[PDB]
Protein backbone atom coordinates (compact mmCIF):
# COMPACT_ATOMS: atom_id res chain seq x y z
CA UNK A 1 0.00 0.00 0.00
CA UNK A 2 3.02 2.43 1.06
CA UNK A 3 4.90 1.88 -2.47
CA UNK A 4 1.44 2.32 -4.45
CA UNK A 5 0.39 5.33 -2.74
CA UNK A 6 3.91 6.72 -2.02
CA UNK A 7 4.67 8.05 -6.11
CA UNK A 8 7.32 10.42 -6.38
CA UNK A 9 9.94 11.93 -3.76
CA UNK A 10 10.40 15.22 -2.46
CA UNK A 11 14.58 15.96 -1.92
CA UNK A 12 17.11 18.68 -3.24
CA UNK A 13 20.03 17.32 -5.73
CA UNK A 14 24.01 17.04 -4.66
CA UNK A 15 24.76 20.30 -6.56
CA UNK A 16 23.15 22.47 -3.57
CA UNK A 17 24.37 20.34 -1.01
CA UNK A 18 27.57 20.65 -2.07
CA UNK A 19 27.68 24.34 -2.54
CA UNK A 20 26.43 24.72 0.94
CA UNK A 21 28.70 22.37 2.31
CA UNK A 22 31.53 24.55 0.46
CA UNK A 23 30.21 28.08 1.50
CA UNK A 24 29.96 26.71 5.42
CA UNK A 25 32.98 25.21 5.71
CA UNK A 26 35.29 28.14 4.37
CA UNK A 27 38.30 26.05 3.44
CA UNK A 28 40.99 26.23 0.83
CA UNK A 29 41.12 23.90 -2.09
CA UNK A 30 43.74 21.39 -2.03
CA UNK A 31 44.13 20.83 1.85
CA UNK A 32 42.66 16.77 1.59
CA UNK A 33 39.55 17.89 4.20
CA UNK A 34 38.13 14.21 3.91
CA UNK A 35 34.74 15.47 5.09
CA UNK A 36 34.46 16.99 1.43
CA UNK A 37 35.76 14.04 -0.16
CA UNK A 38 33.45 11.59 1.58
CA UNK A 39 30.22 13.53 0.36
CA UNK A 40 31.69 14.34 -3.35
CA UNK A 41 31.22 10.32 -4.32
CA UNK A 42 27.34 10.23 -3.29
CA UNK A 43 24.90 9.84 -5.26
CA UNK A 44 20.49 9.39 -4.87
CA UNK A 45 19.76 6.79 -7.70
CA UNK A 46 17.91 5.12 -4.68
CA UNK A 47 15.61 7.27 -2.56
CA UNK A 48 12.11 5.70 -3.60
CA UNK A 49 13.09 2.38 -1.88
CA UNK A 50 14.59 3.85 0.85
CA UNK B 1 31.81 50.33 -18.48
CA UNK B 2 34.56 48.94 -16.81
CA UNK B 3 34.89 49.40 -12.45
CA UNK B 4 38.10 50.02 -10.79
CA UNK B 5 38.74 50.01 -6.91
CA UNK B 6 38.98 53.86 -5.34
CA UNK B 7 42.16 55.26 -6.93
CA UNK B 8 43.83 57.66 -4.67
CA UNK B 9 44.93 60.33 -7.21
CA UNK B 10 47.36 62.19 -4.69
CA UNK B 11 49.80 59.68 -4.35
CA UNK B 12 51.93 59.10 -7.29
CA UNK B 13 52.55 55.65 -6.92
CA UNK B 14 49.24 54.28 -6.48
CA UNK B 15 48.10 51.60 -8.74
CA UNK B 16 44.94 50.21 -9.99
CA UNK B 17 42.86 46.52 -9.61
CA UNK B 18 39.96 45.52 -11.64
CA UNK B 19 36.59 44.63 -9.72
CA UNK B 20 33.66 44.41 -12.21
CA UNK B 21 31.20 45.71 -15.19
CA UNK B 22 28.27 47.17 -15.78
CA UNK B 23 26.05 47.64 -18.72
CA UNK B 24 24.75 51.62 -19.39
CA UNK B 25 23.13 53.68 -21.75
CA UNK B 26 24.80 57.36 -20.63
CA UNK B 27 26.76 58.45 -23.41
CA UNK B 28 30.26 59.87 -22.43
CA UNK B 29 30.01 63.56 -21.58
CA UNK B 30 32.84 64.99 -23.31
CA UNK B 31 33.53 67.87 -25.32
CA UNK B 32 32.18 69.28 -28.74
CA UNK B 33 28.58 68.66 -27.86
CA UNK B 34 29.01 72.46 -27.96
CA UNK B 35 30.23 72.87 -30.55
CA UNK B 36 29.16 70.22 -32.77
CA UNK B 37 28.13 72.04 -36.02
CA UNK B 38 31.74 73.90 -35.63
CA UNK B 39 33.49 70.07 -36.43
CA UNK B 40 30.69 68.67 -38.72
CA UNK B 41 31.17 72.20 -41.10
CA UNK B 42 34.81 72.15 -40.75
CA UNK B 43 35.38 68.54 -41.63
CA UNK B 44 32.66 68.34 -44.28
CA UNK B 45 34.58 71.20 -46.21
CA UNK B 46 37.93 69.35 -45.66
CA UNK B 47 36.67 66.27 -47.33
CA UNK B 48 34.71 68.18 -50.00
CA UNK B 49 38.31 70.30 -50.46
CA UNK B 50 39.77 66.96 -51.63
CA UNK B 51 37.06 65.69 -53.83
CA UNK B 52 36.59 68.72 -55.35
CA UNK B 53 40.75 68.57 -56.84
CA UNK B 54 39.85 64.58 -56.78
CA UNK B 55 37.99 62.54 -59.23
CA UNK B 56 34.41 63.36 -58.44
CA UNK B 57 33.65 60.19 -55.50
CA UNK B 58 30.25 61.43 -54.88
CA UNK B 59 30.11 63.68 -51.95
CA UNK B 60 26.40 62.64 -51.51
CA UNK B 61 28.13 59.29 -50.24
CA UNK B 62 30.93 60.32 -48.32
CA UNK B 63 28.34 63.20 -46.74
CA UNK B 64 26.52 60.75 -45.77
CA UNK B 65 28.99 57.78 -44.72
CA UNK B 66 31.34 60.16 -42.48
CA UNK B 67 27.97 60.75 -39.80
CA UNK B 68 28.38 56.61 -39.14
CA UNK B 69 31.45 56.62 -37.44
CA UNK B 70 29.43 58.46 -33.98
CA UNK B 71 26.94 55.73 -33.75
CA UNK B 72 29.09 53.10 -32.89
CA UNK B 73 29.14 51.29 -29.62
CA UNK B 74 31.59 49.55 -27.15
CA UNK B 75 30.94 46.22 -27.37
CA UNK C 1 31.74 22.74 -11.61
CA UNK C 2 30.73 23.84 -8.20
CA UNK C 3 33.65 26.20 -8.23
CA UNK C 4 32.16 27.13 -10.98
CA UNK C 5 28.37 27.49 -9.46
CA UNK C 6 29.26 29.28 -6.34
CA UNK C 7 31.64 32.14 -8.37
CA UNK C 8 28.66 33.74 -8.93
CA UNK C 9 27.45 33.43 -5.44
CA UNK C 10 30.58 35.10 -4.60
CA UNK C 11 30.50 37.41 -7.17
CA UNK C 12 27.07 38.90 -6.00
CA UNK C 13 27.53 39.22 -2.31
CA UNK C 14 30.97 41.23 -3.50
CA UNK C 15 29.16 43.54 -5.66
CA UNK C 16 26.28 44.01 -4.61
CA UNK C 17 27.52 44.83 -1.14
CA UNK C 18 30.63 47.01 -2.16
CA UNK C 19 29.77 48.36 -5.70
CA UNK C 20 26.23 49.76 -4.21
CA UNK C 21 28.79 52.54 -2.67
CA UNK C 22 28.69 53.68 -6.25
CA UNK C 23 24.81 54.14 -6.46
CA UNK C 24 24.44 55.07 -3.35
CA UNK C 25 27.26 58.23 -3.27
CA UNK C 26 25.32 59.10 -6.97
CA UNK C 27 23.23 62.58 -6.47
CA UNK C 28 19.51 62.55 -6.39
CA UNK C 29 19.46 59.49 -3.70
CA UNK C 30 16.10 58.49 -3.34
CA UNK C 31 13.20 60.89 -3.74
CA UNK C 32 11.91 63.88 -2.26
CA UNK C 33 11.53 64.74 1.07
CA UNK C 34 10.79 66.61 4.32
CA UNK C 35 9.27 69.32 1.78
CA UNK C 36 5.62 69.85 1.30
CA UNK C 37 3.67 71.45 -1.96
CA UNK C 38 0.21 73.68 -2.39
CA UNK C 39 -2.83 71.74 -2.82
CA UNK C 40 -6.37 72.63 -3.19
CA UNK C 41 -9.68 70.66 -2.60
CA UNK C 42 -11.33 68.58 -5.09
CA UNK C 43 -14.84 69.21 -5.94
CA UNK C 44 -17.63 66.45 -5.77
CA UNK C 45 -21.14 66.30 -7.60
CA UNK C 46 -24.01 66.91 -5.92
CA UNK C 47 -27.03 68.26 -8.63
CA UNK C 48 -29.51 69.99 -5.82
CA UNK C 49 -32.75 71.35 -7.06
CA UNK C 50 -35.76 72.57 -5.20
CA UNK D 1 67.79 70.49 -19.33
CA UNK D 2 65.12 71.10 -22.12
CA UNK D 3 62.72 68.63 -20.80
CA UNK D 4 63.19 70.53 -16.98
CA UNK D 5 62.74 74.02 -18.91
CA UNK D 6 59.67 73.08 -20.25
CA UNK D 7 57.72 71.12 -17.32
CA UNK D 8 58.81 73.91 -15.23
CA UNK D 9 56.60 76.45 -17.32
CA UNK D 10 54.66 74.38 -18.01
CA UNK D 11 53.34 73.67 -14.09
CA UNK D 12 53.92 77.41 -13.25
CA UNK D 13 51.23 78.92 -15.94
CA UNK D 14 48.83 76.25 -14.58
CA UNK D 15 48.53 77.65 -10.93
CA UNK D 16 48.23 81.07 -12.67
CA UNK D 17 45.43 79.86 -14.74
CA UNK D 18 43.44 77.75 -12.04
CA UNK D 19 43.68 81.07 -9.73
CA UNK D 20 41.42 83.35 -12.05
CA UNK D 21 39.24 80.13 -12.90
CA UNK D 22 38.36 80.06 -9.35
CA UNK D 23 37.36 83.28 -9.25
CA UNK D 24 35.40 82.98 -12.23
CA UNK D 25 33.51 79.63 -10.63
CA UNK D 26 33.02 81.81 -7.86
CA UNK D 27 31.63 84.50 -9.87
CA UNK D 28 28.83 82.01 -11.61
CA UNK D 29 28.05 80.21 -8.14
CA UNK D 30 26.64 83.91 -6.99
CA UNK D 31 24.86 84.01 -9.94
CA UNK D 32 22.38 81.14 -10.93
CA UNK D 33 24.29 78.50 -12.64
CA UNK D 34 26.76 76.01 -11.63
CA UNK D 35 24.43 75.72 -8.41
CA UNK D 36 26.72 75.64 -4.62
CA UNK D 37 27.72 72.61 -3.23
CA UNK D 38 29.75 72.09 -6.59
CA UNK D 39 33.22 72.57 -4.82
CA UNK D 40 36.44 70.38 -5.54
CA UNK D 41 38.89 69.73 -2.82
CA UNK D 42 41.80 68.02 -4.30
CA UNK D 43 43.38 69.57 -7.84
CA UNK D 44 46.86 67.24 -9.14
CA UNK D 45 48.69 68.92 -12.09
CA UNK D 46 50.87 65.94 -14.01
CA UNK D 47 53.14 67.38 -16.59
CA UNK D 48 55.46 65.49 -19.25
CA UNK D 49 57.84 67.54 -20.75
CA UNK D 50 55.17 69.86 -23.55
CA UNK D 51 51.93 67.70 -22.46
CA UNK D 52 50.51 67.99 -19.53
CA UNK D 53 46.72 66.82 -17.77
CA UNK D 54 44.64 68.81 -15.13
CA UNK D 55 42.58 66.56 -12.49
CA UNK D 56 39.88 67.87 -10.11
CA UNK D 57 38.15 65.86 -7.81
CA UNK D 58 34.62 66.29 -6.20
CA UNK D 59 32.55 65.16 -3.35
CA UNK D 60 28.91 65.24 -5.55
CA UNK D 61 28.98 64.99 -9.18
CA UNK D 62 28.21 67.58 -11.08
CA UNK D 63 25.64 66.98 -14.11
CA UNK D 64 26.59 66.82 -17.42
CA UNK D 65 25.61 70.56 -18.31
CA UNK D 66 27.81 71.86 -15.11
CA UNK D 67 30.54 70.15 -16.53
CA UNK D 68 30.23 71.65 -20.05
CA UNK D 69 29.92 74.99 -18.22
CA UNK D 70 33.13 74.55 -16.15
CA UNK D 71 34.97 73.32 -18.92
CA UNK D 72 34.51 76.04 -20.85
CA UNK D 73 35.17 78.76 -18.22
CA UNK D 74 38.40 76.99 -17.42
CA UNK D 75 39.65 76.95 -21.58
Amino acid sequence: LDRAFLDGVGFTPLAEKQQQLQLQLKTNILTANLIRSAINGMNTESNLEV
Amino acid sequence: RIMFKKYDYSNFNEKLVLKGEQMTNEPPTLLATTHYEEMDKKRIDALIKANQRAGNILSQSSIERCRYTDSLDLV
Amino acid sequence: PNDEATIKALDNVIKQIEALSVIVNRSEKADDAQILGPNTYKQLLEHLFS
Amino acid sequence: WTGTQNDLVNVSNHHMAYDEYKKRVAELQRQGKISIDVNDKHHIVRVFGDDSTFIMTYDEPPSAEEVHLMCATFV
